[PDB]
């Protein structure tokens, strides 16, 4: 259920938050979005 | 101008890729948009997306604005 939050409610968490499980979660979620990114824009 | 239609549109669409990443250029709203000027349907849409951006597990919310975005072309 976090592949539908908005790109500004994941950085206002990051930048905000304290749920040790949270913060992990929407890091790696953040990063898996620039992940996917960084892999197209690799080939194009 | 059937033109300034087309950049309306992929802008439309790119604004939308800033909301979801913080991102933004045009070749990726540009490669999207692209991919629905021919399907009818947000599911027709759904699958072009899939072969080139698959990985991108898009939310239902931003490829169906997305999809909202490009049916404007239309008037």
């Amino acid at each position: 259920d976090l592949s539908k939050w908005k790109y500004a409610e994941l950085r206002d968490t990051i930048n905000t938050s304290c749920d040790i499980e949270l913060l992990a979660a929407c890091r790696e979620e953040f990063h898996r979005r620039l992940k996917v990114y960084h892999a197209w824009k690799s080939k194009n | 101008h059937m033109s300034e239609a087309k950049a309306k549109a992929i802008g439309k669409v790119d604004d939308l890729l800033e909301l979801y990443m913080g991102i933004r250029d045009i070749d990726l709203a540009t490669t999207m948009f692209e991919a629905g000027k021919d399907k009818s349907n947000p599911d027709e849409f759904a699958v072009a997306l899939d072969e080139t951006l698959g990985d991108f597990a898009f939310p239902d919310e931003f490829l169906f604005d997305v999809w909202g975005a490009i049916s404007d072309m239309k008037q």
